[PDB]
């Protein structure tokens, strides 16, 4: 504050900085940041306090369950620090009101976020406004701490990472080889039975599978939505017509179908101990029962979202994926496991979190001393590794000269039958899903310019169905996705070709 | 479980981690923290939300100004109190569940009594004698010690834990016993660098253990450490106490380089929720007797973002 | 105790949680192939994973000769945590 020295307390003074989350990272950085010297601070969270929270989040209390993170971060920072000049955002930073020219105000910006998604975004807008990012992370005893600046060090996606965990419909529905696809399967069951029928998320065993070449709500509501009547269906006779496909079950071991009848014939946490299979069984039809009862309070017509914390909720998706466990010779696990990995829930300390927060700092004030050619990855290890290191520095690397989004003139090319992919495969299995675009604006880049892609609603609604020929889109074609909230541009080069595989749309070029 | 139903969900995601059992075994532990400056805040806090059964934060000394901008248990008013005191309303709110008390006599008057009512001690400011003083205490009477400081942008946190066992896990998971042995902090800050497993480990040893000992130096020949209010005065003070206790251990001065003088003075604030996160954990581990601790040193230097675990002593 | 392409030495990637799994590679080939057979057996985004030897991170072009890859050199795993 008084001492840190002259020219580097002159921009820590004046400077404004934005931190992007107030959860664990979050309040012990702003803590910090204040502490340091950094007067001028803007705050943005779009989640409320919950009592889980009260075991790291120091900036809340009891008391302020329920409110917003943000709004309560300012309070308490306010406190040890009454001159401080802050600013608390209660929304997403996903939110369209935060442009490049918000994001341009700041000196640095620093992410305490939870999933890929949104460091996804917020790596694009600071790439467009050119400001100093600082990425973090953390998860149990891990965490790491990284820079990144435009043109100078690598982006967050130069090496694309998943913003969820995407499974096959094939070892979901047909073939379970860990604990995981049973949960799966049973979330999918959820919404399929309470939920928004997804056509993806199915549960029936597949016909038209690779392995296995042969030759619900439907069952649900025809009978009445009865868990006696389900039990059979979705353990018994599915399980059934499941081994009909002797293809797919060659030498991996076959499932044991249940019935109803049968089933009913036999100190850590409460949720720590694992339960009999007759008892899941009860379980599965207490959950169902109950769960459709509350749904009958919801409105007329409303669906329901799967929540970790919605009890009725966890005993069916627990009960539905041991049940589902059992089945196939895999062991069942305890409400609190299947808790933790139907909600991912990610376990989080305070130490962890303080540590990350400060490394921050330091390298934000390395950052400000123009001194960025010093700054560099941090990894914090459970165990020094064999060097003694509990630590690990590793330096900065240069931009990928082919990453789809800091290059210079990102362009790609798509390899795909112009006459069979439709305009929705593109704003979805390819634009949004590969190339990671949640708001696509693609449009063919020829004389006219042709908009077949507009974020807007009410505008390229009709044309999901049509084929991209039916556009004049043909081999060479150039088309350009463009986000213009993130300011960022994506030429796409077609490169038509018919016979390319089966069941594979499309398919880019430098993928294997 | 064993636990308040309420606790269940306060402490939900850290039971997620280090289970259960660990988490009772820390409920039923007290600790005694001395020193409540930045590393002190850091530390306490860091513990208070952990949950332990109880912490006791000593300080006699007031609270002098430069406080507030350092110190986020403190009041914006409170400058000439106890430091422990000013500290105890914030600190306990950070957590009910815990029983928060403060002490405001000098550590060195405390009779070793006074130390057996605690499970771990934890010390901070303190100077050399002061901490081979209490280090030694808290063996004889079967108690972790733990210590640590921070200057600049450096930091260490030392260990002596003494015949230490616990559990760890390898693996459906399995819990393995293992057992480890710490050093009197005495041994360890006065290594004989003769010996063969000496020498022939003194290159691939942080300096900053030497950094340690010529600021311990300094805090025993003054009655303070380093202060840029008096850069000059101290810097100067400083390389010559590196060449004198240097020119003993019997290893060239050059070992710690004449610039440390440049990065070692008062209390930089993410230094200590490093510094202080690294050690809470440490006190969590040996409290809960789960995961390895690291014996018996650890380094931070924040100017090039290293965590170095030496082990020295033995 | 688990090859890939050719062979001559015997590495061993260690993570951060103490695991290790023992690879046996051609002295001569793009450990990119480590790499992937690692988070193929591990089970882990390729893309989420930084591999290191000694400080410096192995590059997918890198090969053992051209870094100095003897016998029982130990390579680090560190992967990207995401809670926030
Ligand atoms: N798009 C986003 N915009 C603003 N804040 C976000 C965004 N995504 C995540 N966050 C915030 O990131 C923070 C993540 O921190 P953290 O994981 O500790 O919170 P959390 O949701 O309580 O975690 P958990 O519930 O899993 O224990 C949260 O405070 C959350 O609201
Ligand atoms: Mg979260
Ligand atoms: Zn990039």
């Amino acid at each position: 504050s008084r001492g840190l020295p002259r020219e580097l307390a002159e921009a820590v003074a004046g400077g404004r900085v934005l931190v992007v989350g107030a959860g664990g990272i979050g309040c012990e950085l702003l803590k910090n940041l204040v502490l340091t010297g950094f007067s001028h601070i803007d705050l943005i969270d779009l989640d409320t306090i919950d009592v889980s929270n009260l075991n790291r989040q120091f900036l809340f209390q009891k008391k302020h369950v329920g409110r917003s993170k943000a709004q309560v971060a300012k309070e308490s920072v306010l406190q040890f620090y009454p001159k401080a000049n802050i600013v608390a955002y209660h929304d997403s930073i996903m939110n369209p009101d935060y442009n490049v020219e918000f994001f341009r105000q700041f000196i640095l910006v620093m992410n305490a976020l939870d999933n890929r998604a949104a460091r996804n975004h917020v790596n694009r807008m600071c790439l467009a406004a050119d400001v100093p990012l600082i990425e973090s992370g953390t998860a149990g005893y891990l965490g790491q701490v990284t820079t990144i600046k435009k043109g100078v060090t690598e982006c967050y996606e130069c090496h694309p990472k998943p913003t969820q965990r995407t499974f096959p419909g094939a070892t979901i529905r047909n073939t379970p080889s860990e604990p995981i696809h049973c949960i799966v399967w049973a979330k999918y069951l959820f919404n399929q039975l309470f939920g928004e029928e997804d056509a993806d998320q199915e549960v029936s065993p597949d016909r038209a599978d690779p392995e296995a070449a042969w030759e619900t709500k439907e069952w649900a509501k025809s009978t009445g939505y009865d868990p006696v009547k389900l039990f059979t269906k979705l353990f018994k006779d599915d399980i059934r017509y499941l081994l009909t496909m002797d293809k797919l079950w060659r030498k991996r071991k076959p499932p044991v179908p249940l019935d109803w009848a049968e089933v009913q014939s036999q100190l850590g946490l409460k949720d720590q101990q694992v339960l009999d299979v007759k008892s899941y069984a009860r379980l599965f039809s207490k959950s169902i029962e109950t769960l459709r009862v509350h749904l009958a309070e919801k409105g007329d017509g409303a669906e329901l979202i799967w929540d970790k914390d919605d009890p009725s909720a966890m005993d069916f998706v627990t009960s539905a994926a041991n049940l589902r466990m059992h089945i196939f010779s895999m062991n069942m696990k305890s409400r609190f496991d299947i808790k933790s990995m139907a909600g991912n829930i990610i376990p989080a300390i305070a130490t962890t979190n303080a540590v990350i927060a400060g490394l921050i700092v330091l390298e934000g004030l390395k950052i400000l001393s123009g001194k960025i050619d010093q700054c560099r990855t941090i990894f914090l290890n459970k165990q020094p590794n064999p060097r003694k290191k509990l630590l690990v520095p590793c330096a900065l690397d240069p931009p990928n000269p082919n990453c789809y989004v800091c290059a210079s003139k990102p362009e790609v090319t798509v390899r795909l039958n112009v006459h069979k992919v439709t305009v929705l495969t593109l704003q979805d299995k390819i634009v949004k899903e590969k190339f990671a675009m949640v708001a696509p604006d693609v449009q063919i880049e020829d004389g006219k310019g042709t908009i077949l892609i507009s974020s807007e609603e009410g505008e390229t609604e009709a044309n999901n169905h049509k084929k991209l020929s039916e556009f004049g889109i043909r081999n060479g074609s150039r088309l350009q996705a463009d986000d213009f909230l993130q300011d960022y541009t994506l030429l796409i080069n077609i490169l038509h070709s018919e016979d390319l595989g089966k069941d594979v749309e499309f398919e880019v070029v430098g993928d294997a | 479980g064993g636990i308040s139903e309420e606790e269940a969900a306060q402490y939900d995601r850290q039971i997620r981690l280090w289970g259960l059992e660990a988490q009772k075994r820390l409920r039923a532990s007290r600790v005694l923290l001395v020193g409540l400056k930045g590393l002190g805040a850091e530390i306490a806090k860091n513990l208070i939300l952990a949950g332990v059964k109880g912490l006791t934060m000593l300080d006699h000394e007031q609270v002098t100004p430069e406080d507030p901008g350092a110190q986020f248990l403190i009041r914006t008013g409170s400058v000439g109190r106890n430091r422990a005191e000013a500290s105890l309303e914030r600190a306990q709110n950070l957590n009910p569940m815990v029983d928060v008390k403060v002490d405001t006599e000098d550590i060195e008057k405390k009779p070793e009594s006074f130390f057996t009512q605690f499970d771990a001690v934890c010390l901070t400011c303190c100077s050399r004698d002061v901490i081979v003083k209490v280090d030694q205490i808290c063996h004889k009477n079967s108690i972790k010690f733990f210590t640590g400081d921070v200057f600049g942008y450096h930091g260490y946190t030392f260990a002596n834990l003494g015949e230490h066992e616990f559990v760890e896990e390898k693996t459906e998971t399995t819990m393995v016993k293992k057992k480890v042995v710490f050093c009197p902090v005495k041994e360890a800050l006065e290594v004989d660098w003769s010996s063969e497993k000496a020498k022939a480990a003194l290159k691939r040893t942080t300096s900053d253990y030497f950094l340690l000992q010529v600021l311990l130096k300094f805090r025993t020949d003054k009655g303070r450490d380093p202060s840029s209010d008096t850069y000059e005065e101290d810097s100067e003070l400083l390389l010559q106490i590196r060449n004198d206790v240097l020119d003993s251990l019997g290893i060239s001065p050059d070992l710690l380089p004449e610039d440390f003088v440049r990065y070692c003075f008062s209390e930089m604030a993410p230094v200590c929720a490093v510094v202080g996160g690294i050690l809470a954990q440490e006190i969590v581990k040996a409290l809960s007797q789960r995961d390895p601790p690291h014996n018996n040193f650890f380094f931070f230097d924040g100017m090039k973002g290293n965590g170095i675990v030496e082990c020295l002593g033995p | 105790g688990d090859k890939k392409e050719g062979e001559y030495i015997k590495l061993k990637v260690i993570g951060q949680d103490s695991s290790e799994i023992h690879f046996k590679v051609k002295m001569t080939t793009h450990l990119k192939k480590l790499k992937e057979s690692y988070c193929q057996r591990q089970g882990v985004p390729m893309n989420s994973l930084r591999f290191l030897f000694e400080g410096q991170r192995i590059a997918d072009n890198h090969t053992p000769k051209e870094l100095g890859m003897e016998e029982e050199d130990v390579i680090e795993v560190y992967q990207e945590q995401t809670g926030g």
